């Protein structure tokens, strides 16, 4: 049973991975209903992957994520066959559509010290903490990723592009309190014609806040009205007051016993 | 020891509840003492209810002459201010958390009702007042609990009233103290009505020896917000409402003078000295603010 | 049959009734016992509400039970 | 490396369920509850807290995980816009214990938080202590840690106002 097994996978896996995906779908997901569910010695280390790999190539990128990052925690599979798993589930992803789970996979994957190693630790780090991702690190992600990934749409404009322009805009409302259509284009490194309708369609939609005025061509974001601003200054000014006197307290504790005693008395 | 309010004595209880003193007498509760994780709970609650009026039950037992509060459990009813209990919902929400809560360790029993009445007072109104005499007729005992978490944010300090009832027919002799209390006028008949069939009981807190302590380690972090408050922009629809109200009592006292209860003009009076003071007091804490820290140029 | 009734506050009752008798026929037991009226008058059983009309048998009998009663307002 | 913000509720939540356990049982024992917040991007915020119902076989500590759903539905009936964070303990530094409790509540959320309380502490500082897990390789073996992460007190009025009246319980206005 198990040696058919194999064999079969190995097989099926080799001819019909050589490009007719459709017929290895189908006959995975119909044979693996009767499979066995239950065959160890070492059985486990191969089925994993095939599903994982699978998942990946029919386009659904969040969960062939998750499985591979269920497989790297495995101690039996070697180090250099984990690197590579997590590296799938960085790529997977980073290329998933965004949502909660895709938000919580981000964290897991940066609260991983192995990733720190990886080529996409650094587009990682920017995704997780809304940075700006650049042209030249976008190229060479383009050019680390497999060719079957590159899901682009007939008119143009590349899903992983897409994505990456929709963060910037995003990241960049962080950060400005008004832009100008030129500079934003500059920034996005697209016409200021796409970047207004980008823009535009991002607020319609609910996405990211503020308002454009066309007549000066500028985007404006969020106000961060005069008094809030001023009750928030005065409560960093007193956490840091706080902070100090911890930090002073920790370093020379007799000193400060003998002051705090001293201040009552005085 | 401090803590020995906190222990429960099921003999004692029972004891009580089945050699029922509150019989022979009608004022017998008059104290009410409420733990202070009950009253935060039931503050928060009420605040994020926002507008709109929340209501949840109460745990406690009772000692002798007063009433003591434990806890504080809410039920969803949509809030809302719906006609009145629930679709049923809430009618096996109770059930369920009190069984709930009895397998875990809360072993102590329903003993009132706390609602809410965000900007207009706390008072039973007559749905509230027929409320309570259903309750005290057949479970006993039950106190209610109204709050105002808007008037607790404008003033500074909790607005907390606990009441109880009277019996049907009962004409409660004279002993009105009736301090004085500002209610709009579309609410102002139903106070004005019911009034004479319940009483106020008077409501003190307590902690426990650890609450103390973690509420003194606390406040060396917690005193920044007192410092940051800004209550002049957090209440300005209450203001707004406050002055509407005003200006029609003004309008009806004006009608009185040119007619033919007794001197709307002294309550319209009272009413603007209490919106004006609690806008100064929300003016000068930002002078102290702006004294404090915006002149210490370096 | 006999099922001590337990309501919310903390009262039981002891109570007799007969395992063919209707959740009415309960309510109104009830009634005689306490006073409270069979219109405001819930039973919960098991995080339940019953259909009065449902016998009661069905339900569950299986002796000393006991079902949470909790008031209600009728109208007004 | 995600910012926490506490409130006092939970604080006196967790106190009062010590208490009232160590009033009952006559002497002092550890309790275990669960912790309820929202959670906006990076932005962890805890703002109630019930109480779990957990076992004691052998050595070792398994959570009711029916009564875990019972409660979550009962509080999802309630509190509509809130979910589950993470769960809380009273004691000192984490324990194995501590650290198999986590594994069995890691199988319900992705990265559940932990939250100690000290009752008996000597410090001056506030005894509450927030932990997240962290999954990492020891001289070629898995096994997965706590990592400390700093909570800032967070600001309510109506919670600001109780609060301060509690803590004091103490003829004019201005004054
Ligand atoms: C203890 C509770 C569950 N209860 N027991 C019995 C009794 F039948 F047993 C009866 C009840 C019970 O829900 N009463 C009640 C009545 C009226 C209101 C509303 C009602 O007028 C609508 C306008 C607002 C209002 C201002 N003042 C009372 N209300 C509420 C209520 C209060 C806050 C939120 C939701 C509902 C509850
Ligand atoms: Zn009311």
């Amino acid at each position: 049973v198990d040696y058919k097994l194999e064999t079969y996978l190995k097989i099926a896996r080799l001819y019909l991975e050589d490009d007719d995906p459709v017929q290895a779908e189908a006959y995975i997901n119909r044979a693996s209903l009767l499979q066995n569910e239950s065959t160890n010695e070492q059985l486990q280390i191969h089925y994993k992957v095939c599903y994982a790999r699978v998942l990946d190539y029919r386009r659904k990128f969040i969960e062939a994520a998750q499985r591979y990052n269920e497989l790297s925690y495995k101690t039996i599979v070697h180090e250099s066959e984990r690197l590579e798993a997590l590296k799938h589930a960085l790529h997977c992803t980073i290329l998933a559509s965004a949502g909660q789970q895709r938000s919580r996979m981000l964290a897991t994957l940066f609260k991983d010290e192995r990733c720190q190693q990886l080529a996409a630790y650094g587009i990682l780090e920017k995704m997780y903490l809304d940075r700006i991702i650049r042209g030249n690190q976008l190229q060479e992600f383009a050019a680390m990723l497999m060719p079957h990934q590159k899901a682009t749409t007939a008119d143009g404009s590349s899903i992983l592009d897409r994505a990456v322009i929709e963060h910037n805009l995003l990241s960049a409302s962080k950060l400005y309190n008004n832009i100008t259509f030129e500079e934003l284009g500059a920034l996005l490194e697209i016409p200021a014609a796409k970047a207004e309708k980008i823009a535009s369609q991002m607020i319609t939609e609910g996405r990211m806040n503020g308002f454009i005025d066309q007549i000066d061509g500028i985007v404006h974001f969020e106000t961060r009205e005069a008094l809030p601003t001023w009750d928030k200054q005065i409560q960093s000014l007193c956490f840091q007051v706080n902070n100090l006197l911890e930090k002073i307290s920790q370093t020379a504790p007799e000193w400060t016993a003998q002051a705090m005693e001293a201040q009552m008395a005085q | 020891s401090i803590d020995e309010i906190y222990k429960y004595d099921k003999k004692q209880q029972q004891e009580i509840l089945a050699a029922k003193p509150w019989t022979k007498d009608h004022h017998y509760f008059k104290y009410c003492k409420i733990s202070a994780l009950a009253l935060l709970k039931m503050v928060m609650h009420a605040r994020s209810g926002g507008n709109l009026e929340v209501m949840g039950l109460m745990l406690g037992k009772v000692d002798g002459e007063t009433m003591i509060i434990m806890d504080s459990f809410a039920l969803p009813v949509e809030g809302t201010e719906t006609r009145v209990n629930a679709q049923a919902a809430a009618y096996e929400y109770m059930a369920a958390y009190i069984e709930n809560a009895k397998q875990v360790g809360r072993l102590e029993n329903a003993i009132g009702w706390y609602h809410s009445h965000p900007g207009y007072g706390c008072w039973l109104s007559g749905i509230d007042v027929s409320t309570q005499m259903l309750n005290q007729q057949f479970q006993e005992p039950f106190v209610a609990v109204v709050i105002d978490p808007t008037r607790t944010i404008s003033a500074g300090k909790v607005n907390l009233g606990a009441f109880r009832t009277y019996p049907k027919g009962y004409k409660p002799p004279d002993e009105g103290p009736s301090e004085y209390q500002t209610i709009p006028l579309n609410k102002i008949e139903d106070f004005g009505v019911h009034c004479k069939q319940y009483y106020a009981l008077e409501v003190s807190y307590f902690k426990s020896s650890l609450d103390r302590k973690l509420l003194e380690l606390l406040w060396n972090k917690y005193w920044v917000n007192t410092l940051s408050s800004s209550s002049l922009l957090t209440n300005a629809d209450y203001t707004t409402g406050q002055v509407f109200d005003l200006s029609e009592k003004l309008e009806q006292s004006e009608a009185q003078l040119g007619r033919g209860s007794e001197d709307k003009l002294a309550k319209a009076t009272r009413d603007s000295c209490k919106t004006t003071i609690e806008a100064i007091h929300g003016l000068m804490s930002q002078v102290i603010k702006d004294k404090l820290f915006n002149q210490i140029n370096i | 049959m006999l099922i001590k009734v337990k309501t919310l506050t903390g009262k039981e009752i002891e109570i007799d009734i007969e395992p063919t008798d209707k959740v009415e026929r309960i309510k109104e037991r009830v009634e005689e016992k306490e006073g409270i009226p069979p219109q405001q008058q819930r039973l919960i059983y098991s995080g339940k509400q019953m259909n009065d009309e449902k016998t009661a048998a069905d339900y569950k009998i299986l002796g000393g039970s006991v079902l949470h009663l909790v008031l209600a307002l009728r109208g007004g | 490396s995600v910012s926490v913000a506490l409130h006092p509720l939970v604080i006196l939540n967790i106190s009062d369920h010590w208490i009232r356990m160590r009033s009952q049982e006559g002497r002092p024992v550890q309790v275990i509850g669960a912790l309820i917040g929202k959670q906006e991007g990076r932005n962890i915020e805890v703002m109630n807290s019930f109480e779990l119902l957990s076992h004691t076989v052998e050595e070792k500590i398994i959570i009711d995980k029916e009564y875990y759903y019972t409660k979550e539905e009962q509080f999802k009936q309630v509190f509509k816009e809130l979910e589950f964070l993470g769960w809380y303990t009273t004691g000192g530094p984490p324990d194995p214990s501590d650290i198999h409790v986590h594994k069995q509540v890691c199988e319900i959320i992705e990265s559940p938080l932990f939250l100690k309380l000290n009752p008996m502490t000597k410090h001056t500082d506030l005894p509450v202590s927030v932990f997240e897990s962290v999954i990492d390789i020891i001289n070629g073996e898995a096994t997965m840690l706590f990592a400390e992460l700093t909570y800032t007190l967070a600001t309510e009025e109506a919670e600001r106002i109780g609060v301060d009246h509690v803590a004091r319980m103490t003829n004019s206005t201005v004054a």
